């Protein structure tokens, strides 16, 4: 579910 | 324009009308009667979480330079970006909280509508997203359907269809090729002229409603309240 990696 | 608002569509309807288009909705009538509506408060979180371990987001975006990321406990988190005046916006995102904590399952459901995918139930990412007022997920896009679930708290949502990435300015290198260059609230438009005649849609989303972000479709998340999400990440 990451949009931030 | 507003994203739509209906009471428990049919699978059928929400199907033809949203799924397979690709369209925005949200789903009222659904979420209202998970056990987390009334009682997930701080005090609950504290009771069931605080001891556990979790990532957190520090600072304003994560496209900002200062941000990093950090593991406290829950309770850290609590004290120190929610209820004492915090220092810094500390964002408890994008994390498998429910696998890490089962007892928190049982509050929650799948919604039904998920079933209308091509994937199997188990592969399904259910995330958390608890953070005070003022928390920003960037302009971004993600590689699978999503159901966002407003738990506490309300979100000003944003919402850019795909057609649109041009007018976005998606970032050039690889680890933020999902990620637009614009602050949507604050846009640069001499360097990104594009984004301000695209079109979107917003909303602002509020306890027991569920929002359909279409796989792809670029979403931009400010919290207005403290807030709590889960999201349902399938295919
Ligand atoms: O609520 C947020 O800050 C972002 C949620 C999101 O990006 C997601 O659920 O995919
Ligand atoms: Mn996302």
């Amino acid at each position: 579910c990451a949009r931030a990696y | 324009s507003t994203v739509p608002r209906l009471h428990r569509p049919s699978l059928q309807h929400f199907r033809e009308q949203f799924l397979v288009p690709g369209r925005p909705v949200i789903l009222k009538g659904v979420a209202d009667h998970w056990p987390a509506m009334q009682k997930w408060s701080l005090e609950y979180i504290q009771e069931i979480a605080g001891a556990r371990t979790v990532p957190v987001e520090v600072g304003s975006r994560y496209t900002d330079e200062e941000w990093s990321q950090t593991l406290m406990t829950v309770n850290e988190f609590i004290s120190k970006y929610i209820v004492n005046e915090p220092r810094d916006v500390g964002y408890l995102a994008q994390h498998q909280l429910f696998d890490q904590i089962p007892e928190l399952k049982q509050d929650i459901s799948i919604p039904d509508y998920c079933s209308l995918g091509d994937g199997e139930e188990e592969e399904i990412t259910i995330c958390a997203w608890f953070g005070p007022q003022g928390t920003i997920s960037p302009l971004h896009q993600d590689p699978q359907q999503n159901f966002l679930v407003q738990v506490m708290g309300r979100k000003y949502i944003r919402l850019y269809s795909p057609q649109e990435s041009g007018a976005l300015y998606p970032h050039d290198t690889h680890l933020l090729h999902n990620t637009s260059q614009v602050d949507v609230e604050n846009p640069d438009l001499e360097k990104f002229p594009k984004f301000a005649k695209a079109p979107f849609l917003s909303c602002i989303l509020s306890p027991g409603e569920i929002l359909f972000i279409p796989v792809k479709y670029w979403h931009y998340v400010r919290a207005l309240d403290l807030s709590f999400s889960v999201s349902f990440w399938w295919s």
